[PDB]
Order: C-alpha cells, then sequence, then structure tokens
C-alpha cells in the first residue's frame, strides 16, 4: 500500500496579506506538501501585493528575528513572468527546499515569494550572511536548478543592509 | 547520532503529486486561499 514519504525538516507556510504574517499550515512529508500545495492558490492566483513564504520549523518570514537577523538572501527578480512560469519557478523552490537539495541546506531558512504586479521576487534565506561556502553553494545551485538567467539578476543580501 | 541527510530530488517528488495520500483537503485553510475561490 502506499505510505507517505517523510520529510527531512518539518515546514510552514505562511501568507501575508501585503507581526502581520499568517500561520497557514504545517507539514512534514511530501504527500502532505501537495495535499497542500494542490488545494490552495498558486502564486499567479493570489491578492497582488501578498507573499508566500515557507519556513523551516521555528523560523518566521521576519528577517529581526533572531532565527534572521544575522542572515541573508539570494533575491530572484521575475519581470513580467507569465503565470505558468512564475508558479513552476515557486515550486521548484519549494521542492529544493523540502527535499534538502543544497549540500549546505542546513544553512536554509526559508523562501518568500512577494507578488506585486509588473514584477514578482523570489528569494531563499539563509541564517548566516557571512557562511562564505554556503551562501555560494546555494546561489550556485539555486541558478542552475532554476535555470535563471542574467534578467532573474540573482543577488545575495545582507538583511541588514536592506 | 550519526546525522544522515534525507534528500529527495525533484522527479522524485513530482512523480507524488497524484499520489491517493497527495490528495487531502488541507483542514486549517482560510477559504480565500483555497483553489479556485
Ligand atoms: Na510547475
Ligand atoms: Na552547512
Amino acid at each position: 500500500p502506499h505510505m507517505k514519504h517523510p520529510l527531512m525538516n518539518v515546514w510552514t507556510l505562511w501568507y501575508l496579506e501585503n507581526d502581520m504574517q499568517n500561520e497557514i499550515t504545517s507539514f512534514d512529508t511530501v504527500e502532505d506538501f501537495w495535499s497542500l500545495y494542490n488545494h490552495i492558490k498558486p502564486p499567479s492566483e493570489i491578492k497582488l501585493g501578498s507573499d508566500y513564504s515557507l519556513f523551516k520549523k521555528n523560523i518566521r518570514p521576519m528577517w529581526e528575528d533572531a532565527a534572521n537577523k544575522q542572515g541573508g538572501r539570494w533575491v530572484i527578480t521575475l519581470n513580467k513572468s507569465s503565470k505558468t512560469d512564475l508558479d513552476n519557478l515557486w515550486l521548484d523552490v519549494l521542492l529544493c527546499l523540502i527535499g534538502e537539495a543544497f549540500d549546505h541546506s542546513d544553512q536554509i531558512c526559508g523562501a518568500v515569494i512577494n507578488i506585486r504586479g509588473k514584477s514578482n521576487k523570489i528569494s531563499i534565506w539563509t541564517a548566516d550572511g557571512n557562511n562564505e561556502e554556503a551562501a555560494l553553494e546555494i546561489g550556485h545551485k539555486l541558478r542552475d536548478a532554476l535555470r535563471l538567467g542574467r534578467n532573474n539578476s540573482l543577488q545575495y543580501q545582507l538583511h541588514k543592509d536592506t | 547520532p550519526h546525522m544522515t541527510k534525507l534528500i529527495y530530488e525533484r522527479a522524485f517528488m513530482k512523480n507524488l503529486r497524484g499520489s491517493p495520500l497527495s490528495q487531502t483537503p488541507p483542514s486549517n485553510v482560510p477559504s480565500c486561499l483555497l483553489r479556485g475561490t
């Protein structure tokens, strides 16, 4: 019979309309991830100005929290993306996270998609902005896994530098 | 406790998307986030 496939980590989906984060659902198997993803609006259909975030259990999508404050993010820009391309990129990011695709996946905190009209942003948040080996491995694998191009302007920013 | 990471490839996970266990309506989800609503 079918048996669920556990994930290495527990993850939580957060939704921001525009402190103000809403904790939606947690899951810890591949099938529970799909049960959630299959039933909720994809990024291409959520309210403009909102965010989805997927973070490891006990980390929130708030940069000033202790878990994130010394960290940073790899930021991917999506200018006027088609709906299927937007949704597919977000899903592939989520799968990189929950599947522990990074050698330094331990340094991963979560990912955030900002739905912002003409442009959208997907960011992967890491715990220690000064961990050179981890930051670079994660960035390189994102580029490859997502087939990012120059127009995505993949870049790394410390949270403290805004 | 020697740790050993539990890792899945994207294709492996995508092949589970249609599983019967992947179709459970999530319980605690606000109506505004449900598909097609
Ligand atoms: Na997709
Ligand atoms: Na690491």
